């Protein structure tokens, strides 16, 4: 196979050729022709243990005439065998770019019949297209687009067949034409890569997740690729970056930089956007400082780290605490920020939030409104969001009171009378708080 | 090998950093136009 050195890939070669059928007892079962059975026994003699080479066809049409499961196992497995050999594999390759139908019935053959059948078949299809002659961006997209292979990628339980399919991908996100194909593939089937990469934010899960890194990259490459997968998930980079922090190997933390820088490099469409909603939202910043403070052994990886670190503290140069605000009061996330303690900040903001007819009051109220809906939960993060607005709340009303005005026309201090009665502790002191800050002495 | 993956990694970028420099060249070819 083309990756049969992996892991994944040797188990799901080992259970393929756990169901082996003898090519007489094909023969003898009328599944198979005798020139055929002969061309399946110097087949099996030669890759499972005299090679087949022109001989490989009717062996193919032996395995399609046996359509028995315990025969498209040990086809499988005798394919993924011969990929496997040097001496082997290649011819098959070499007739399949030469014929097309050979490569027609390969692609067919592969995610078909048995999981560890259609896993082996698949490999085989893998390591035939890894030539350049052979390759073929419409076999792979056939390949791709067939029902055994998302099953393979989405199988959670089933680690194994995601890193193999995860493996595969990247092999073919070489060819730019397959790397297309691939990134379409990943467009169909993100929430797979998602929980791939929150499982290892959160071995056989390590190779998968490190397959999934580099496929990401690969489809990152691209700068059309990498902007389209940029708005497919804001919080994409934020769980990278998690993911980067929590693991320690050296070649997945290099990958998940490489993959961030890509998402933020220049190439990619709104780069100084993206880089800034990613030091807003995701606190890249901070999150580069830490990695360069922190001893890489890597060089490569060290340089990535220094580079993403370098291309953070550019992009936070032009930004500003506002910024910060901004991009936290759209989030409708906040954990009592030290701009919210500042009182400088909310002096020297004052005007701004007031500024277009309040719209940051307007703002501030509407979230308000929705963590007062929210305060059924009553969640830890909920009270503390629901904390910070009742404190914004009260420094808008305390400077600038024109906006109290505008809030209790908006339902502020209805909001502010209903958290007055809510179990929590802190949430009912922020209400009174803002209660006396409102009217009270 | 790790180092070889590595290697066609940064191989497959810099075939995307040529794409992305043809499309630099290409984009002369539009102001020749």
């Amino acid at each position: 196979k083309i990756l049969m050195d992996s892991t994944h890939f040797n188990e799901i070669r080992s259970i393929i050729r756990s169901r082996s059928v003898a090519w007489d007892a094909l023969a003898r079962s009328e599944e198979l022709s005798e020139i055929d059975a002969s061309t399946a026994k110097a087949l099996e003699s030669i890759l499972v243990k005299k090679v087949n080479g022109k001989t490989l066809i009717p062996l193919i049409h032996l395995l399609s005439t046996s359509d028995n499961e315990d025969c498209k196992k040990s086809v499988q497995n005798l394919i993924a065998e011969l990929l496997s050999s040097d001496k082997y594999g290649d011819d098959t390759v070499k007739f399949f770019q030469e014929d097309p139908k050979q490569l027609e019935q390969l692609f067919d053959v592969s995610l078909k019949g048995d999981f560890q059948t259609v896993l082996i078949s698949g490999f085989n299809v893998v390591s035939l297209l890894v030539q350049n002659g052979l390759h073929n961006v419409k076999l792979v997209e056939k390949l791709l687009k067939n029902n055994n292979l998302i099953n393979i990628l989405q199988n959670i339980e089933q680690m194994d067949t995601c890193y193999v399919c995860i493996r595969l991908l990247q092999e073919l996100a070489v060819i730019p034409e397959y790397r297309d194909v691939i990134w379409l593939h990943e467009k169909k089937f993100m929430p797979t890569l998602f929980k791939i990469l929150q499982r290892a934010t959160d071995h056989l899960g390590i190779q998968l997740q490190y397959h999934s890194l580099l496929l990401i990259w690969l489809l990152t490459f691209n700068p059309v690729f990498a902007n389209e997968l940029v708005q497919k998930y804001l919080s994409d980079f934020l769980d990278l970056l998690k993911l980067v922090k929590i693991t320690i190997k050296e070649k997945v933390s290099r990958l998940c930089i490489s993959i961030i820088l890509q998402c933020c490099s220049t190439r990619v469409k709104q780069h100084k956007k993206v880089i800034k909603q990613l030091l807003l939202l995701g606190n890249a910043l901070p999150t580069v400082q830490s990695l360069s403070e922190r001893k890489y052994s890597d060089e490569e990886l060290r340089q990535d780290i220094s580079n993403l670190k370098e291309i953070l503290e550019n992009e936070y140069q032009e930004l500003t605490s506002f910024d910060e605000y901004v991009a936290e009061l759209d989030s409708k996330l906040l954990c009592w920020s030290p701009p919210h303690v500042d009182n400088g900040f909310w002096s020297d903001n004052i005007d701004e939030f007031k500024k277009d007819n309040y719209k940051i009051f307007r703002q501030l109220i509407e979230l308000l409104q929705a963590k007062v809906r929210n305060g059924d939960v009553n969640a830890k993060q909920e009270k503390i969001i629901i904390q910070v607005a009742l404190n914004d709340i009260t420094h808008v009303v305390e400077l600038l009171p024109e906006s109290i005005d505008v809030l209790d026309k908006t339902g502020g201090k209805a909001d502010i009378m209903e958290l007055l009665n809510h179990s929590d502790s802190r949430v009912k002191y922020e209400a009174l708080k803002a209660t006396q800050a409102i009217i009270g002495y | 090998e790790a180092e070889e993956k590595a290697k066609e990694i940064q191989l497959k970028a810099d075939q995307e950093y040529e794409i992305e420099k043809t499309n630099i060249v290409r984009n002369e070819t539009n102001n020749i136009d």
